[PDB]
């Protein structure tokens, strides 16, 4: 279906490829290391219970005045 | 005949007492209600669901 040359990347001599850097001493940084610098929330999740119920409160509250 | 009397009196006495206390204290929830229905930041179990209850 298809020729080796495309399969095997090249028609005559395989071409080396520059290796990856590694930046010794820190951790890589790429789209997927990026868990190492943000968590999934965790700090304020308590709070975010209070907010949430205040927001639902408050909200309720203006929205009958209004509505009344 | 005084018996009859006192009898009368405080079988009325009775039926007063329970259907004016419970109408008052009906009365004043359903007020209470409508002050909070009105303002549902404070239609929340305010003092308690088994406080105001148990008391
Ligand atoms: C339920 C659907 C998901 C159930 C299982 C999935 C799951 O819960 O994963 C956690 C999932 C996401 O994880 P999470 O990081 O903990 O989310 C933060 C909470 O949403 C932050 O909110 P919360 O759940 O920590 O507390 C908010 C609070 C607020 O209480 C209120 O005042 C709301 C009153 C409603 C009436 O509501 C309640 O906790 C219980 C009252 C009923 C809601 O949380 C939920 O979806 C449950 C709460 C969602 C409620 C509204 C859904 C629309
Ligand atoms: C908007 C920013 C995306 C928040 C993704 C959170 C994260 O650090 O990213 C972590 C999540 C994966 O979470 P898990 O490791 O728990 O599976 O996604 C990624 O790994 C890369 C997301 C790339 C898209 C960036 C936008
Ligand atoms: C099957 C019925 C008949 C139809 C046949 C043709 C079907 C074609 C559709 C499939 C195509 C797949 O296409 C595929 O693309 C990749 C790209 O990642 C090529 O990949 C190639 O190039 C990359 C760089 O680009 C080289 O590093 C690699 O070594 C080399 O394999 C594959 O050689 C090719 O096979
Ligand atoms: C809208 O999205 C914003 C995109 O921009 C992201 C900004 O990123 C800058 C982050 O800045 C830093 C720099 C260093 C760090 C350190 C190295 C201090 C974090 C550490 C110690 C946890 C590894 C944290 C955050």
């Amino acid at each position: 279906p298809l020729p080796n040359a495309v399969v095997q990347g090249y028609t005559s001599v395989r071409g080396p490829k520059r290796p990856l850097d590694h930046f010794y001493g820190r951790t890589p940084l790429n789209i997927d290391t990026l868990w190492h610098w943000v968590k999934f929330p965790h700090r304020y999740d308590n709070l975010r219970f209070a907010v949430c119920f205040w927001a639902f409160l408050v909200s309720a509250h203006f929205a009958n005045k209004k509505q009344r | 005949m005084n018996w009859l009397y006192q009898m009368i009196y405080y079988g009325v006495r009775m039926w007063l007492v329970f259907v004016l206390h419970s109408f008052s204290l009906g009365s004043f929830g359903e007020l209470i209600t409508v002050i909070t229905d009105n303002n549902l930041i404070f239609n929340v179990f305010y003092i308690g669901l088994l406080g105001l209850g148990f008391i």
